[PDB]
């Protein structure tokens, strides 16, 4: 189970470049694939989304009309056509898989990342905590806020967590309230109600340094938050 | 509906179309049940049950042999209600061997199968085997050991005709099912040709009765 | 001069009684047969059309009988005749579709282009119904707009464009549709019969039973269709020619009226024979 | 044969060497259980449409 | 001849057992419950109708969450449903199409199947990849499998048509224990809530109660007159009900070792396919061959109502863990949820 991204480089303004990603080790045709970019010193931004069956295509306002997304199931390859470049497109692009049914865990795996350098009604997510020091063997709490309550009429709350290790791709820790993903130690817990969210780490280890992130999944502008940095 | 709910509905629709395609593909097969009491060689080859799949003149066949299921039939017969036909194999030279009489047991089994309540409209294909051995040994032993009331010519053709009549005259309610008879051979795939002809006739009748004109 | 006021209403009363007595019970096809993409839907629509046909008889009985208010004549000229004609032509088209379905389900010669047609039965039924209605909707609201009082012996009171040439055009389109459907049905059933005869059947009573039943039913359907529906469509066009104009005497119009009335009486009496011919042979309909 | 008959006899002896209680006591226990658990039974006592997911 | 002596001893033991059963009978449950309030009238409607199968449904099972259920059908498919929204989560294609039983793991991880191929298969639902694969194919029976039930994620119990019931270990793949003593084909199995004992009903018109740890038969109940087709425990683990082809359900008690009550009406001349209880055990549901289900009063032997609406034989039905709904499967290839 691995994802490899290819392409990129340096393109003058007004040019074009087509990113590509390759997957192996799972059933590619039965997954939905996302695109997420990251500015050189800023947070994570959502770009485009394609679903299984190619029946649902969602874009972002900043990139609408200049970007095209497509997939090829037989070749296990994903593409993102990109024309009419600007000076704000400088970032490092990712590739994420997502599957949806009753009880599934979306955004479980993350790609590696390629860098592209170019020469020159949305829910607001707020998390002001940042640059908080940590000490091994001590409890740490991380907060998060949103404009609208995330509790739907079906009894669900659509909020996610991510961890950005130094020089590494994000790892999904908790996908919904009181839910731990596979491979996560039983010391991370998440609770809250409505617009109040929290994440509890009972005993932090050496591998618990990095940047944490929030995410909502209610409707389809996709918004992240300026991550909270914890350092030893 | 929320995003995950809509995606779940999309997954359900994909499952629906896959199931429908599989059913549409599988509805055009010919299913046959093989029974006996008598040698399945040249008829099956040419634990549990055994599948056998082959194609002959653009038709997909499935032959099920249930000879190893030694249990009460009346509790798994009803799984084979929708089979297209039944193939029945009888030994033609077991009249003079005691297991009671082998061919009497064959007649009893045939009667029980043909007069079952699940097979009121199922055609029966009858294969009679070992005709060469029966003809070779008919001269050294008379037919009175099995059927005392023959009173006729002691020749192979007359004996075969008498046996065929005896087996064909046991179907009560001979208005909804037809019994075919054949003497097996080993040349030119004549057995497969006979099975093809029988199933073609049955399929034509079934389409006529399904379209509602008969 | 004595046919109109003496004979026709009695025959309409008889066919009305028979049609009620049959269809009022046969209407259970609308609920007994479980819904499917089979040819049952066509039979349900035919049942509905026959039932709607069953209701236009009493008004014509009263109108021809010479009793009742004179506004019933314009009511008949306004609504009832149009409804009767629409239902008859819808029934014709559904019979043709049943013939096509039987051909393509027994023979299967050219199922290549119709692979995606399982769920299109509802679309086809809706299309036929709406086409017939929209070709007959104009002559209910836009007809008999100025019923007069002079010469109360005539039912062409249509004025300029919503009237005479439009009436002619609708009649011509209807007769053309019937002829096309008839030719398609006869060719398809002939092909089915030729397919059925090819099977090599002998040395049993079951095979001859099946062949006899098939041949008898097919010939019965075709013969009934022809006898019940041909003469009226032979005689209709000259009736329109002698109705829109005169170009003749009274006798050359009187005999045309007589034949139109009699052929239409037979074509109406065809409703009472549909149940036994079509709905009785179906196995699911007997449970 | 002999072994099967001996096994059947042993099984019958084991079945016989089993204590039993009164049928009246068993019926009383069943009635007590059914009466005690009567309140929490959606099929026996119909529930309002608010608490029924199938609605 | 020792055979005659053994037969005489067995007859004497049977006579002693019958005498003890007669002596243990003081009063009847009907006499005791003749003075209790009757259930008035039950009119359930079809809240949901699950569609998608293309052949006769032979078995179904409920999940522990009371929302997810699995169905088995002769077209070689195994569907997991979402009862609240009528969605399909998975569609498992099997190798052999002659399936006759299905089970849902109590942990929600695995499923099982079996039939005329003598092999009980196991599937894994939660994997790193996005598909369900076969984890094990247990073999070792000589006749067909009739019923299969899970004890945990590592143990399975099955019943066969060769008069034997076996306990398997999934990791090893071998028969840990085999229970023998029956005469005809074994048709139904049922596990107690304590998961320490179970009962089987065979075609010799008998009932046998086993013990998993020891591996022996405890008691024998003989009241029926024909084949036995279905078994189901009372919630309290002290009683169970049986279905037979002589148009008669029956209720047996473990502590008294005797038949307590029978159900029979002069208008019922068909068989019984499935039997289940409600959460409290007051209402007993039995599926009949006459195209509809009957609701019986388990304490007064009265006919409460009829759940009609199936156009063919009902072969399987079960009740949720919380007692909130029932679902009946039938040969007409439909599932209906009644509340
Ligand atoms: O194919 C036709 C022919 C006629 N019509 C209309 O029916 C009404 C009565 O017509 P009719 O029965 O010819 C009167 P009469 O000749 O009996 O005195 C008028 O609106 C016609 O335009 C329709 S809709 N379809």
């Amino acid at each position: 189970v691995q994802l490899v991204e290819s392409g990129g480089g340096l393109v003058q303004p007004g040019g074009s470049r087509k990113l590509s990603c390759s997957a192996s080790g799972f059933a590619f045709s039965s997954f939905g694939m996302h695109w997420v970019r990251q500015a050189p010193e800023k947070g994570l931004e959502w770009v485009a989304y394609i679903s299984s069956g190619s029946g649902t295509i969602y874009y972002a306002d900043t990139v609408k009309g200049r970007f095209t997304i497509s997939r090829d199931d037989p070749k296990n390859t994903l593409f993102l056509q990109m024309t009419s470049l600007r000076s704000e497109d400088t970032a490092m692009y990712y590739c994420v898989r997502s599957i949806y049914y009753y009880g599934s865990s979306p955004f479980d795996f993350w790609g590696q990342g390629t860098t592209l350098t170019v020469s020159s009604s949305d829910i607001v997510m707020t998390q002001a905590t940042s640059s908080v020091p940590v000490t091994p063997g001590e409890s740490v709490s991380i907060s998060c806020r949103s404009s609208k309550s995330l509790l739907h009429s079906n009894g669900n709350t659509y909020l996610y967590w991510f961890l950005q290790r130094p020089g590494q791709s994000p790892q999904l820790l908790i996908y919904r309230m009181s839910n731990l993903a596979s491979g996560v130690p039983d010391r991370f817990s998440g609770s809250g109600s409505g617009t109040a969210f929290t994440l509890t780490i009972s005993r932090l280890e050496a591998e618990d340094v990095g940047v944490y992130y929030c995410m909502q999944h209610l409707e389809y502008p996709l918004t992240f938050g300026a991550g909270t940095k914890l350092e030893l | 509906l929320s995003a995950e709910d809509k995606a779940a509905v999309e997954r359900s629709k994909m499952i629906d179309r896959n199931l429908r395609e599989d059913g549409e593909k599988a509805a055009r097969e010919v299913k046959l049940l093989l029974l006996g009491a008598s040698g399945k060689n040249t008829i099956v080859k040419q634990t549990g049950i055994v599948e056998t799949h082959f194609t002959f003149k653009d038709l997909h066949f499935k032959m099920f042999d249930v000879g190893a299921q030694r249990s009460e039939r009346k509790k798994w017969i009803h799984c084979f209600e929708g089979v297209t036909a039944i193939i029945f194999c009888v030994a033609l030279s077991d009249y003079d061997l005691v297991l009671m009489n082998r061919m009497h047991a064959s007649m009893k089994l045939f009667d029980s199968i043909c007069n079952n309540k699940w097979f009121t409209d199922t055609s029966i294909i009858l294969f009679l085997n070992k005709k060469d051995l029966f003809e070779e040994k008919i001269k050294k032993s008379p037919l009175t050991i099995c059927y005392p009331e023959y009173a006729g010519s002691n020749t192979y053709e007359e004996a075969a005709a008498y046996i065929q009549c005896q087996f064909e005259d046991l179907n009560k309610r001979k208005d909804t099912k037809e019994i075919y008879t054949h003497f097996t051979c080993s040349t030119d795939t004549k057995n497969v040709q006979f099975v093809f002809d029988a199933v073609t006739d049955v399929i034509i009748k079934n389409n006529l009765k399904d379209c509602g004109l008969f | 001069l004595l046919i109109t006021q003496q004979i026709i209403p009695v025959l309409y009363c008889m066919v009305f009684i028979a049609g009620i007595l049959l269809n009022g019970v046969s209407g259970w096809i609308f609920f007994y047969v479980p819904s499917s993409k089979s040819f049952i839907i066509y039979l349900k629509n035919i049942v509905i059309a026959d039932f709607v046909m069953s209701l236009t008889f009493p008004f014509k009985i009263l109108g021809d009988s010479g009793l009742g208010p004179w506004q019933l004549n314009v009511f008949v000229c306004r609504v009832s005749a149009v409804l009767f004609y629409v239902n008859m032509y819808v029934s014709i088209v559904f019979f043709g579709l049943i013939s096509f379905d039987r051909y393509y389900k027994i023979v299967k010669p050219l199922w290549t282009s119709f692979i995606q047609s399982v769920s299109y039965s509802k679309l086809l039924s809706v299309i036929v119904w709406m086409l017939m209605l929209l070709l007959a909707v104009p002559n209910i609201i836009l007809t008999n707009q100025s019923v007069r009082e002079v010469t109360q012996i005539k039912c062409i009171e249509l004025k300029s464009e919503l009237g005479r040439k439009w009436h002619k055009a609708s009649n011509y389109i209807f007769v053309a549709i019937f002829w096309i459907v008839f030719l398609l049905l006869i060719v398809f059933y002939t092909a089915i019969t030729k397919k059925i005869f090819k099977s090599h059947l002998k040395s049993s009573r079951n095979s001859t039973s099946v062949k006899k039943k098939s041949s008898r039913n097919i010939f019965s359907i075709v013969f009934v269709f022809f006898v019940c529906f041909v003469p009226y469509h032979i005689a209709r066009i000259p009736y329109t020619k002698s109705q829109t104009e005169a170009h003749y005497s009274c006798q050359s119009k009187e005999i045309l009226r007589y034949m139109k009335e009699f052929t239409l009486l037979l074509s109406a009496a065809n409703v009472c024979l549909d149940p036994i011919i079509y709905f009785f042979l179906c196995q699911p309909f007997r449970e | 044969s002999i072994a099967q008959a001996r096994k059947l006899v042993e099984q019958l002896k084991m079945e016989a060497n089993i204590d039993r209680i009164k049928v009246s006591k068993a019926a009383a226990d069943l009635m007590a259980y059914c009466e005690a658990h009567a309140k929490e039974d959606p099929l026996l006592t119909p529930v309002p449409a608010s608490e029924n997911p199938f609605r | 001849s020792e055979l005659d002596q053994l037969r005489q001893e067995a007859e004497q033991l049977k006579n002693q057992i019958r005498d003890a059963r007669k002596a243990c009978a003081d009063a009847t449950l009907s006499q005791i419950t003749n003075n209790i309030d009757p259930v008035g009238r039950i009119q359930m409607r079809t809240r949901r109708t699950l569609r998608g199968h293309l052949a006769k449904i032979y078995a179904m099972h409920w999940g522990t969450d009371s929302r997810l259920l699995v169905s088995a059908s002769q077209d070689g498919k195994l569907i997991i449903w979402d009862s609240y929204t009528t969605n399909k989560v998975h569609a498992i294609p099997l190798r052999s199409s002659w399936v006759m039983t299905c089970a849902y793991a109590p942990s929600g991880n695995y499923v099982a199947c079996g039939g005329l191929d003598n092999i009980c298969s196991i599937y894994n639902l939660k994997t790193r990849e996005g598909n369900v694969r076969v984890s094990r194919e247990l073999a070792g029976h000589t006749g067909y499998l009739s019923c299969c039930r899970f004890l945990d994620d590592n143990q399975i119990v099955t019943s066969s048509g060769d008069t034997t019931c076996a306990l398997w270990d999934i990791e090893t793949g071998q028969q840990t224990t085999t229970f023998t003593g029956h005469t005809g084909d074994v048709m139904s199995l049922s596990l107690a809530p304590d998961t320490r004992l179970f009962v089987s009903g065979a075609c010799d018109a008998s009932a046998k109660l086993w013990d998993v740890r020891e591996g022996m038969c405890r008691q024998t109940f003989t009241g029926h007159e024909s084949d036995i087709n279905a078994i189901c425990f009372f919630p309290n683990g002290n009683a169970f009900a049986t279905g037979s082809d002589d148009a008669t359900c029956r209720l047996f008690d473990l502590r008294a070792d005797q038949e307590l009550m029978t159900y029979s009406h002069d208008n019922i001349i068909c068989g019984i396919t499935s039997v289940s209880f409600s959460k409290s055990g007051r209402l007993l549901l039995a599926g009949y061959d006459d195209f509809n289900c009957n609701v019986w009063d388990a304490l007064k032997a009265d006919r409460a109502g009829v759940l009609a609406g199936h156009d063919n034989r009902v072969s399987c039905l079960g009740v949720t863990d919380d007692g909130m709904a029932v679902a009946t499967g039938s040969w007409d290839s439909f599932l209906k949820i009644w509340n």
